[PDB]
């Protein structure tokens, strides 16, 4: 199983922010996305999970073409999507949330499935907030529940787009060791962040984008020692 | 599960047009009459007077209307792309509507037909009009569905605008031919029951969307 | 310019609720004064110009507290707040909006209303309010109603302090607001507060009042007591 | 020339969450409030600024009680904020955003304001994003312009919550540029983040909350010599 993503393109309003750069993530490879501020990286989600209509492009796994399925038959067939924005149910507690995705999850038991719940609130430091719904959080609160209803449902594979926003530094770390058992147990994670430090640490291979240009793409250590990302992204 | 959600909006929105205009109406009869006159059967009958044929019609308005706030901030707050992102469908929404909707149906048939002796005795003193309420309540809830697809990136009031443009003209075509006719067993022309499953392909065709 | 950003915004939304609440009204007497009487056209335009006067007033609070609920639900208010800004946005920003919008309504109430639901009363011949200007009262009331439509006329002060009022309710929020269950409450708060305003006419001329304080008589005390 | 809260405390419904962190901010200052989640950052800025109420507190710039006094008169006062929360005006534009904060200041002049404006549109490097529409931008491109919209009030104070939000490292080398600008102006701030090797490395001194207490104090060298810090929230 491997996703690619060939040749993307979208202009908004005569601004045009994605020219042809084609993605790959392979069977169980977490990729990063790292770009500067503004360069299409969640547009560039958008039209591999199938929100909005791309100008041209194929997303094709090379098993299935999908270029013009919508949000939900790519994502059923295991195409995981986390979004940037808070996207949090609102009034649901923690469990609800959980158990909500899980719900949908008809291939196991309730007993398994709230086994599993309990293993993610156990899991990201947060089964004391059983209770609390939705918006009576925070910002890393938010994000643990984002990351760990998005992870309950188990894609094949999974796009992450600033995982890593307003969480304390040992968070970071927790996603860290779950995201590598996940790779292990074969989930190619597709990750864009700005958090550089604790995000190139996890990487293992890393289309870089810049305005629609994939100015670097190869492993960590060059791309922290190439002296047009540091041009361009680092400084 | 977002059934709480339309159904508080629904009471909400059903709540102000419950008031709106009518208890205006019914304060103009009972706030002066501590004075003039103080009877149980005058004020009483105002329910009965004013509202058997406006809360006949008030509950697809407050239905569709309760359903687009609630779906549009949804979307708005980026969630139902949540959802929607977990393998789901647009019929999953359309069964949750579904349920609203029979909830909706059942208060059609109450302020419909077992108020019928009610409603004739206090207004007195087209039963195929009686039984498109169904898909009249149904339509809507089927309709805005997918017309509240829309985004935080141009969100505003064109879906709303035809979400009260289609109900204006279906509902008020409806009213013109049952004004054809009469009442009972008097046959207008037969096109009130036609009407409402042409329009039923209009909710289907942009909503299915192959 | 923030002034024009929440005109723009209630200035919309006032538009829409209105066409709400106008175009179900024509849609209400239709149906059944099509029953009872036995050419849509001007039926529905003698239903409007006397909703569009009515129901503008009634539809402030559904707009100012809908749109503005969108517009706090995005956490902006307080940013305008801790921007430098106050309590002025409700007089010097949605007012601002609101007195010419309702400045249409009191010229509609004297130019193409009473007249142009007079073209119906013309119509009533092949068919099967106390609304006139002030030299009315002189000799309605000499041969009551003391000035009781100084109301009626000079509405558009009462109509900014009824929501002027409520609107504090909304640009205080307690952040755990919901607002499908509060602002309703709050729309509901002033819905009274414009209709006991009005049925407590005769409450202070029962033993006499100037009507200039007589037809103001909880108005002049709202927003004396409504100021935060 | 002197800000210092006192006697701290909320109960979001029954549960204690902030006990007495009694914080002190001073003219030409950049002060740190780093902790984990739920340590009562927010709040102790919803506090301090007025948007949620208290159960006791002390708010005194050099003789002031402004402690009961309310969110717009603090803001009048001198505190300025920036939200967690995406805070954008949505249906406007950038140049809008900042003119509009900059029709609140009545004392400048119509020809101050345009150069104000140009002149931050130059340093946050958003020039080609004053046409872009408000709710049209994506992330940290966003909290750029949050950042330049709190700015553009330009208050003697002011209390920055999460200016890092996803944001790309040339631009945090900008903003960070401009905040020793600014305090090399005179002004205080009393910024927080997750960025660890970033906020330590501008902030004067700093704070650290967890749970509610301030479990630590001090110079940002002694926050590293700390040895609570990775037990709670450095790792």
């Amino acid at each position: 199983a491997t996703l690619t993503a060939k040749n993307l393109a979208k202009a908004y309003k005569g601004r045009r922010v994605v020219e042809d750069v084609s993605l790959t993530v392979n069977s169980g490879e977490i990729v990063g996305l790292l770009g500067p501020n503004g360069a299409g990286k969640t547009t560039t989600f958008y039209m591999v999970v199938g929100i909005v209509p791309r100008d041209a492009g194929n997303i094709i796994i090379d098993d299935d073409d999908i270029s013009l399925l919508p949000l939900h038959a790519r994502a059923r067939r295991g195409i995981g999507y986390l979004p940037q924005e808070a996207s949090i149910f609102r009034r649901l507690s923690v469990y609800d949330n959980l158990m909500a995705v899980l719900q949908i999850r008809d291939d196991l038991s309730a007993e398994q499935r709230e086994d599993r719940a309990n293993e993610l609130m156990e899991e990201f430091h947060i089964e004391h907030l059983r209770d609390s719904m939705g918006q009576s959080l925070s910002g890393g609160e938010r994000r643990r529940v984002e990351i760990a209803r998005a992870l309950a449902a188990n894609p094949k594979f999974i796009l992450l787009d600033e995982p890593f926003a307003g969480v304390d530094p040992i968070s970071v770390i927790d996603i860290k060791r779950i995201i590598e058992h996940l790779r292990d147990s074969g989930l190619g994670v597709l990750i864009t962040d700005h958090n550089v430090r604790e995000t190139l640490a996890v990487c293992e291979r890393a289309y870089i984008v810049s305005q629609g240009h994939l100015i670097a793409h190869g492993t960590p250590t060059e791309i922290l020692q190439d002296e047009h990302v540091k041009r361009v992204y680092l400084g | 599960y977002l059934v709480r959600e339309t159904l508080k909006s629904q009471l909400a929105i059903l709540f102000i047009l419950l008031l709106i205009f009518f208890c205006q109406k019914l304060v103009r009869i009972l706030g002066a009459a501590v004075d003039g006159d103080i009877p149980a059967n005058l004020v009483l009958s105002l329910l009965g007077l004013g509202v058997p044929e406006m809360a006949q019609l008030i509950l697809p308005l407050s239905l569709f209307l309760g359903l687009l706030m609630t779906l549009g901030k949804l979307y708005t707050e980026s969630e139902i792309t949540v959802m929607h992102a977990c393998g789901l469908s647009k019929a999953v929404l359309v069964k949750a509507a579904m349920i609203l909707a029979v909830f909706t149906a059942i208060v059609a048939a109450v302020n419909v037909m077992w108020a019928g002796p009610w409603s004739s005795r206090h207004q007195d003193e087209e039963l195929n009009w009686r039984i498109t309420l169904v898909f009249t309540v149904f339509m809507m809830a089927l309709m805005v569905v997918p017309l509240s697809v829309v985004n935080p990136r141009q969100g505003r009031v064109l879906s709303m605008l035809p979400a009260m443009l289609l109900y204006l003209l279906f509902f008020l075509i409806q009213t013109s031919l049952k004004s054809n006719g009469g009442k009972g067993k008097l046959d207008p022309t037969l096109w009130m029951w036609t009407v409402n499953l042409i329009y039923l392909a209009l909710a289907i065709v942009l909503n299915l969307w192959d | 310019v923030l002034d024009r950003y929440i005109g723009k915004t209630i200035f919309t939304t006032i538009m829409m609720t209105l066409f709400m609440l106008v175009s179900l009204s024509g849609i209400i007497k239709f149906v059944d004064q099509l029953k009872k009487a036995g050419g849509a056209g001007m039926y529905t335009l003698l239903s409007v110009p006397k909703d569009v006067q009515i129901f503008f007033p009634m539809a402030a609070l559904l707009g100012a507290l809908l749109g503005l609920g969108m517009l706090a639900q995005r956490s902006e208010l307080v940013v305008m707040q801790a921007s430098g800004f106050t309590r002025m946005q409700v007089a010097l920003s949605v007012m601002k909006t609101a007195i010419p919008l309702v400045l249409l309504t009191m010229a509609i109430g004297e130019w193409v209303a009473p007249q142009g639901e007079q073209m119906a009363r013309n119509y009533r011949a092949q068919a099967m309010p106390d609304a006139l200007s002030i030299s009315g009262l002189h000799n309605y009331v000499k041969y009551r109603y003391q000035l009781n439509m100084w109301s009626k006329i000079f509405q558009p002060l009462s109509v900014a302090v009824m929501m002027l009022m409520a609107l504090s309710f909304i640009f205080g929020p307690l952040r755990s607001v919901p607002m499908g269950v509060r602002v309703v409450t709050g729309i509901s708060f002033g819905f009274v507060f414009y209709v006991l305003d009005q049925i407590f006419g005769p409450l202070t001329l029962v033993y006499g009042i100037p009507p200039i304080i007589g037809a103001l008589l909880p108005s002049a005390s709202f927003f004396l007591i409504s100021l935060w």
